[PDB]
RNA sequence: GCCUGUUUACCAAAAACAUCACCUCUAGCAUCACCAGUAUUAGAGGCACCGCCUGCCCAGUGACACGUUUAACGGCCGCGGUACCGUGCAAAGGUAGCAUAAUCACUUGUUCCUUAAAUAGGGACCUGUAUGAAUGGCUCCACGAGGGUUCAGCUGUCUCUUACUUUUAACCAGUGAAAUUGACCUGCCCGUGAAGAGGCGGGCAUAACACAGCAAGACGAGAAGACCCUAUGGAGCUUUAAUUUAUUAAUGCAAACACCUGCAUUAAAAAUUUCGGUUGGGGCGACCUCGGAGCAGAACCCAACCUCCGAGCAGUACAUGCUAAGACUUCACCAGUCAAAGCGAACCUCAAUUGAUCCAAUAACUUGACCAACGGAACAAGUUACCCUAGGGAUAACAGCGCAAUCCUAUUCUAGAGUCCAUAUCAACAAUAGGGUUUACGACCUCGAUGUUGGAUCAGGACAUCCCGAUGGUGCAGCCGCUAUUAAAGGUUCGUUUGUUCAACGAUUAAAGUCCUACGUGAUCUGAGUUCAGACCGGAGUAAUCCAGGUCGGUUUCUAUCUACUUUAAUUCCUCCCUGUACGAAAGGACAAGAGAAAUAAGG
RNA sequence: ACCCCUAUACCUUCUGCAUAAUGAAUUAACUAGAAAUAACUUUGCAAGGAGAGCCAAAGCUAAGACCCCCGAAACCAGACGAGCUACCUAAGAACAGCUAAAAGAGCACACCCGUCUAUGUAGCAAAAUAGUGGGAAGAUUUAUAGGUAGAGGCGACAAACCUACCGAGCCUGGUGAUAGCUGGUUGUCCAAGAUAGAAUCUUAGUUCAACUUUAAAUUUGCCCACAGAACCCUCUAAAUCCCCUUGUAAAUUUAACUGUUAGUCCAAAGAGGAACAGCUCUUUGGACACUAGGAAAAAACCUUGUAGAGAGAGUAAAAAAUUUAACACCCAUAGUAGGCCUAAAAGCAGCCACCAAUUAAGAAAGCGUUCAAGCUCAACACAAAAAUCCCAAACAUAUA
């Protein structure tokens, strides 16, 4: 298979691994503005 | 898909196939407006060739077809071979195919294709695949020796389904298959008309050779500016149905229709099928004649076989308004036989008598009676009538509490308003 | 449709890269056009090959081009370049190592 | 095609954060690493299988003593994804011939010069 | 096909071979055939009684002659003008006859008869540029286990099977094999995997053994597959493949005075040997050596039946002489490259631009192959289905498997059809998905065999529903319909031609569904088709022989060891009535409820 | 004993076999590596050695130690075969009855043959049985003896028949034919060991390279700091080459060889195909053709490898997560039915103007009207489905 695929091309295993725990996590604000004055 | 087509003029000399009318310049030069319909390719090179047994499976004699082929596979441009020739039987095709190393088109095919590359209609997809069933000789301008001895053989006592076992069976199946989707399709176009047909409104066909102007015509009788005429040979595909307004104040629709081809099996063609059936259920036939066009004579003469061999009602074929159109072009123009109408479909100048002509016409085919009617106000009947029946007039007796109204009403109608309003 | 082309590759190049010590007539780099061109203590073969002329060190350098007068092409370049530009091309040298000689007492004459 | 990886500088250029969580001054270097393979050099490259074996880290878990100097950290950078490296500490210093024997590598990467075996 | 006969003993009995008859060619002669014969004879042949005939052509090949010959191999047309008026070419332009033929395909040609219906049959055609005249053409009497069609009758062929007798069978007694067999303590489902699991993973099931049946599986037994490919493996046959004429027959020259011997030449007959490779299986096509540029961006090197360009020289010089360090090198070798210094002198361009050894020519120096299959056999082609052997699942055909180009299905898009109106029903340009029914493509299991079209029999399963059930919408007035949701319990016809699956047609039905199951099922059956052996026609070839052309014929094995299995509340139509009612202008025309009849299926 | 847990017979072949690829019922016996050159080791003697010959610039002499089995269709030579069959020669025999009449005539026995069906298919039979059928006074059938012999015979050509298997008989011999092809190749144990290509009537093979093995000599081998390696081309990659240090211990050369030169997937750069294939072809790397654990089963993904015993221990990789569409309410006068246009087309059929008043409203943003009339808007106010039967059981909360 090429490189650019029509269809999503299944990564390895350990690259599949690195793209979950690159994965971006928001900043949890504490407290949730929503409900501070 | 930028091909290049030698356009190959049988020139029929004597005999059968032999036309006074037209000349073989005027066919080549409508072969050419054929082919460049396409929008893909354009004739490279035209040759007009002399033939005086056009009813053979080779059409040209032995010497002219050798010095055909020979022409044709010296020149290496070239791409493919339009046989003016309306339809090849496939021997006919095979032999000119194997012969000249290219593809060959006829005018059936060449219209087929028409049909599939401009107007991208299942019709038109399915009918392709149709005729394109016969398959043969793949790889041309080339003989391959093949020797397919020895393939499938006998494994104990017997064989499975060999080729050409395979082969027809696959073409049966896909026969099959086409002329049940295309029967599905033509179940669907005659839905589509249930409710203009109980609606029972007058519907008229416009019928004749291509680049006559009926949808110029069209145009002008309904004022729908939407309608865009094109010069392009086979502008009008598909059939469509635009409603007018005719002098008796009586609302019509016109069906512009597919223009008709001389030397075509119109019949045959699956997407000239709307057409035909339109034209078949049609009330009245607008028969649109270009007097201007040199090949008139032919061009009507074509266009009333196709007719004729609808075996459409007598009284379908008689009545049939006949429209002299672009008489604009010709100086001074005078119909010599009578009951014609000449106009001029972009300056509008006949079209007001043409209007009153199929008016009556309408009158007399629909069966709609002209009458003056006596109905009470204030009951709806007025309402009633002013929805389901035309109104030419209306004159209210101010002390009765009643309405003389001249309405052309249908027969269904009136037995309507009786039983309604008794 | 698409004949030939399997012609294998020269194997040409760079046989001896700077730093390298090199033996007189050692070929110091193989080559079709004039990639690198030759500098001191190198010459050029028949086919455009940089071999050592001297027994010593080999070493790239960038140095400004100044083709002979008669070699019409270069020259045309040259007159066609605006005012104040300079070629540079990159020349191979070979430093040489050991002296020509030395003199020794042969005969106490 | 795959080929061998070149690490960019900047990524050996330890920020005062690092130093604060990593308890190392960037003053007065520690002269040693403890080296231990930590992962498999199967389903590795060949060079990174020969560096492996240059330094000496065949066995795994298994710690090895080497120079903190440019060319050992550019192996330990070749091979930095399949081992652990640590600052070799000398809390009473280099061991002496007298204590050569009584030596002992505690985990927490401390040489410790005496080894009695007994609780403090 | 004239007929009676003959033939592949052991798959073909025929239309094939022969055959009277006709015709061609050869031979003027005796003591072993012909023949104890002598041109009305004998031999070598073709064709095939008979009847009408057997048309034109000797240019080419052959043969005979020193031009002839087609009942020898064989052949028997065009062009321009508007059938006949002119012309080109050829040896002659296919004549008579017949004609959809046993005659390439188109083909199920088009018609009429025949049938309810006919791809069959028969009669016809402006029916054959692939008919056609002793490669014999038409007609026709008889004859044929030949191939088609058909009236009438007959009948268990069938609708639709049943009963009985015998054999077989099962049981008792005696006697007593065979292939086969790695071991087996030998289950089902799904998934996996060397791409179809009894043995592996997850589930489920599970006391033990007999006996009788069955044939779905053990890719079951059987034959080291006959299909296909490969092998510098065979053999048969044909030649116009290469090499020969040893051998015969002639001649000529010698020798001897016609014969014999020797040497040549020409034929006849033969003999020996070969029939390259790559190849998305083989074949066809293309290619085979060298150089430049990309793929391969930067030391080198890199494939492709990948993309593109080129070469097989030319020009100038005659030191384009001789020697010699050191290096490069097309990944080996062979070969090919560069070159300091020195002698002797003066004061090569070019990317490819070529070829070894042996052997020939030459006094020598030197020269010699588009040996291009280009590391080069000194010189060898076809065909095989009459085929053979060794192998190959390294490699094709069936099947499975991958994939989804092709195919099918569903949504999104809101242009356009739909009188108006995108969405009742559709729908261009496109987008997104799903399925694994087709044709492919790949070559992963199987070539010490996985038997493969259609049909019979029995069917298991899916639903993407043809009918029956329920339901929403409608361009749903009613009747018919169309469309969509849900539903796989049950059902889903009989016939004519055709091997057809299918298709058309006839008559029906509520409907006459689409698929999967090794295009389910040949250890249950049939072999009509289908590129084994025979043969004919048309065509190709000099011939052998061949043609994804037609056509007539053509051997269907297996006693069951194991697994598995062998007694598990029904649907539908129609009649009356509702009712000529609702609905509708008419035409037409319902539901629901009720009553009665049936048909099929199951069980008796 | 079984029950528990773990475990996919062996050999060969292959990229890869539990494979539903080969062989094997099993026991006993038999059944398959022959040798020179040159080297190596060990003796003897030594510028000489050797029991004439031969070799010799430390050689020579002697010894030790490496080279399989079965299998074709075939080819040729000489015998043997015509008691079967093909044809022929000699001299014999048979052919009822009926119809017809001197007949390659008809029906029909005997007799010969073998059309079609069934059975049989290791059978009664290595071609039969039952029925059915063709001929049956002739070109018939048939008994006896003889003849034609394989580069051949014979043939009403079916490449027929020639002692059951004739594209050319059978036997013996050359012959242990040959086979780049298949199969097999028998004690224990340890160790090293999977590498580019070129040429080839060659791609099923071989020779040379490369790799690999052994022994020996020597000294650098690998990793790698700067510096350095082209323009074409405007930009233009991961990298590579070279390379002191350094960490390491290997490398080169000499001598003697074999075997592999029919290969799979994965990551990456690409090419072909259709940005299909478990597809094909190159390049870098990995793994597999070796162990173990994991991803369910599992050659190629991940972890991990150097080997033993242990009823100790710390760990490596290692278990999927997701559930998703409500929505305004009120109100509308208007210069006038803005003009033209049209039979009328009046916000609302078409074009142009497209303002303006009312606190607040586009000469109206959409329906509707024959045209109107009537109803609203902006403006005021207030995802998916297939064919044997889903597929572990289940579980939301006790402190990583
Ligand atoms: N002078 C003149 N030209 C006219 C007239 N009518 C039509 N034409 C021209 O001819 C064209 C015909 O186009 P259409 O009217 O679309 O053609 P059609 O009659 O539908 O025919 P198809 O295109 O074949 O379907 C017009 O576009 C004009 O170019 C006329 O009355 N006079
Ligand atoms: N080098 C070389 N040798 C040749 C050439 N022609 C022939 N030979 C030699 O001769 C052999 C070829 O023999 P043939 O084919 O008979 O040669 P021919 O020249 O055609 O004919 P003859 O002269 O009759 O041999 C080669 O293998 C060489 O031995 C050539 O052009 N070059
Ligand atoms: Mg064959
Ligand atoms: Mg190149
Ligand atoms: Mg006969
Ligand atoms: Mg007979
Ligand atoms: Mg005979
Ligand atoms: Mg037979
Ligand atoms: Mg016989
Ligand atoms: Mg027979
Ligand atoms: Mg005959
Ligand atoms: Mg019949
Ligand atoms: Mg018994
Ligand atoms: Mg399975
Ligand atoms: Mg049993
Ligand atoms: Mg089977
Ligand atoms: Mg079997
Ligand atoms: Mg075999
Ligand atoms: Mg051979
Ligand atoms: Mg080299
Ligand atoms: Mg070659
Ligand atoms: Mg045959
Ligand atoms: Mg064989
Ligand atoms: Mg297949
Ligand atoms: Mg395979
Ligand atoms: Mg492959
Ligand atoms: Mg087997
Ligand atoms: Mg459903
Ligand atoms: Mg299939
Ligand atoms: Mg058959
Ligand atoms: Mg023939
Ligand atoms: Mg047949
Ligand atoms: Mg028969
Ligand atoms: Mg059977
Ligand atoms: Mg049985
Ligand atoms: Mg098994
Ligand atoms: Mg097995
Ligand atoms: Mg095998
Ligand atoms: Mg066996
Ligand atoms: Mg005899
Ligand atoms: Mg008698
Ligand atoms: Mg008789
Ligand atoms: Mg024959
Ligand atoms: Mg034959
Ligand atoms: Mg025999
Ligand atoms: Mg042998
Ligand atoms: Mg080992
Ligand atoms: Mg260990
Ligand atoms: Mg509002």
């Amino acid at each position: 298979s090429k490189a650019v695929t029509r269809h999503r091309r299944v990564m390895h295993f350990q690259r599949q691994k690195l793209m979950a725990v690159t994965e971006y996590i928001p900043p949890k604000p504490a407290i949730h503005p929503s409900c501070l004055p | 898909g930028t091909q290049r087509v030698c356009l190959v003029h049988p020139d029929v000399k004597w005999g059968p196939g032999k036309s006074q009318m037209t000349r073989a310049e005027w066919q080549v030069a409508e072969a050419t407006a054929l082919v460049h319909t396409l929008d893909g390719w354009s004739v490279v090179q035209t040759m007009v060739v002399s033939t005086k047994t056009p009813d053979r499976k080779l059409i040209f004699g032995k010497g002219n077809f050798e010095h055909l082929t020979e022409k044709i596979r010296g020149s290496p441009d070239i791409t493919c071979v339009f046989l003016n020739v309306e339809r090849m039987a496939a021997p006919t095709k095979k032999e000119l195919e194997a012969a000249w190393g290219v593809e060959v088109f006829d005018r059936f095919t060449v219209v087929l294709h028409i049909f599939r590359c401009n107007a991208r209609t299942k019709e038109a997809r399915l009918q392709v695949a149709l005729a394109e069933m016969p398959l043969h000789r793949s790889n041309l301008k080339r003989d391959v020796a093949h020797l397919y001895r020895g393939v499938g053989s006998r494994y104990i006592m017997g064989s499975g389904e060999s080729f050409m076992q395979l082969q027809q069976r696959l073409l049966r199946e896909k026969e099959a298959k086409i002329r049940k989707a295309l029967d599905r399709l033509r179940k669907k176009r005659h839905l589509l008309r249930r409710q203009r047909t109980r609606r029972e409104f007058p519907v008229i066909s416009v019928v004749g050779y291509t680049n006559c102007g009926k949808t110029t015509l069209i145009k002008a009788l309904t004022g729908d500016a939407a309608i865009q005429p094109r010069d392009q040979l086979f502008a009008t595909l598909d059939v469509t149905a635009h409603a007018g307004t005719l002098p008796s104040r009586m609302t019509v629709l016109y069906v512009d229709t597919i223009g008709f081809l001389s030397q075509l099996p119109h019949g045959l063609i699956e997407s000239f099928s709307a057409t035909l059936e339109d034209v078949a259920h049609s009330d009245l036939i607008l028969h649109v004649r270009d007097v201007s066009h040199p090949e008139a004579e032919l061009q009507k003469c074509s266009v009333l076989s196709t007719l004729r061999g609808l075996q459409l009602p007598a009284p379908l074929l008689d009545s049939m308004v006949e429209v002299h159109n672009k008489v604009d072009l010709v100086p001074g123009y005078s119909p010599t036989e009578p009951n014609v109408v000449p106009v001029s479909a972009l300056r509008g100048h006949g079209l007001q008598e043409l209007k009153a002509e199929l008016d009556a016409a309408v009158l007399k085919a629909t069966g709609r009676q002209i009458l003056t009617l006596r109905v009470r106000l204030a009951g709806a009947q007025l309402s009633w009538l002013y929805k389901e029946a035309t109104v030419q007039e209306v004159d209210v007796i101010p002390e009765d509490g009643a309405a003389d109204v001249r309405v052309i009403i249908s027969n269904s109608a009136y037995g309507k308003f009786r039983k309604l309003f008794p | 449709k698409n004949l030939g082309g399997k012609s294998s590759g020269r194997r040409q190049g760079i046989k001896k890269m700077e730093g390298h010590y090199v033996h007189a007539g050692n070929i110091i780099a193989t080559q079709r056009h004039f990639r690198w061109h030759p500098g001191a203590h190198v010459g050029v073969g028949k086919n455009k090959c940089l071999y050592a002329l001297e027994e010593g060190i080999v070493r790239y350098t960038k140095e400004v081009y100044v083709p002979h007068p008669r070699n019409t092409e270069a020259v045309d370049l040259i007159t066609r370049l605006p005012k104040g530009a300079v070629l540079y091309k990159t020349f191979v040298h070979v430093v040489p190592a050991k002296p020509e000689g030395t003199f020794k007492l042969v005969a106490m004459l | 095609k795959f080929t061998r990886s070149r690490i960019p500088e900047k990524v050996f250029q330890a920020s005062p954060e690092d130093h604060e969580k990593y308890g190392g001054d960037p003053q007065n270097p520690h002269k040693l690493h403890i080296v231990t393979r930590i992962k498999s050099t199967r389903r590795r490259p060949y060079w990174e299988k020969d560096i492996i074996k240059m330094l000496g880290l065949e066995k795994a878990h298994t710690p090895q003593v080497h120079k903190n100097i440019p060319s050992v950290n550019a192996k330990l950078k070749v091979v930095k994804h399949l081992i652990r490296i640590k600052p070799l500490k000398l809390p009473q210093g280099l061991p002496a011939e007298e204590n050569m024997s009584n030596t002992c590598l505690k985990s927490t990467g401390e040489l410790v010069v005496q080894w009695h075996l007994k609780p403090v």
